[PDB]
Formats: structure tokens, sequence, C-alpha cells
């Protein structure tokens, strides 16, 4: 009881597949007009999520 | 070239009205006519 516990619910890093698919279960979000929306919509692959 | 539809392997989607043109990482995908992405 004091030693199994572990949900493994931890996105890992950017590269993380639930990040890629745009899955409807869980939404992403940013700050608009911040330095984050210039370097994604500078990244000619990342402007599929 | 002749193509079908498989989602994980290739994806055909309608392009969008308002920017009237394929999306970037696309190729055109005439039927057989409406343009899709």
């Amino acid at each position: 009881f004091l030693v199994l516990d572990r949900p493994e619910e931890r996105i890992t890093g950017i590269n993380d597949p639930r990040l890629r698919n745009p899955s409807d279960k869980f939404i992403y979000a940013t700050v608009k007009q911040s330095s984050v929306d210039i370097y994604f919509r500078r990244q000619v692959e990342l402007s599929t999520m | 070239v002749a193509t079908l539809e498989e989602r994980p392997f290739v994806i055909v989607e309608p392009a969008d009205p308002i920017s009237g043109t394929c999306i970037r990482d696309s190729v055109p995908c005439r039927s057989q006519p409406e343009k899709r992405c």
C-alpha cells in the first residue's frame, strides 16, 4: 500500500506524441502575441497542432 | 499518380475557404473536381 502509486501521467518534453495529435480530450493554450506564438509560427513543421 | 484514403497513411480533407489555397505541408489532390489538401 505504501509503494505502488504511479498514474504515469507525465508529459515528457515537447516531442510527446500526445501534443502532436490534436486530440479533443485535452486543450492546449498559450498567451496571445507573445514570443512563443512567434516561435511556433516561424517553424515550418509545428503548424499542425 | 493514383491514390486512395487510409487514415494513418494518407489523409484527405477539404481546404479552408477563407485561405482559398492548400495549407502548407500538403499537396493538392484533385478528385475524379474540387481541390483538397
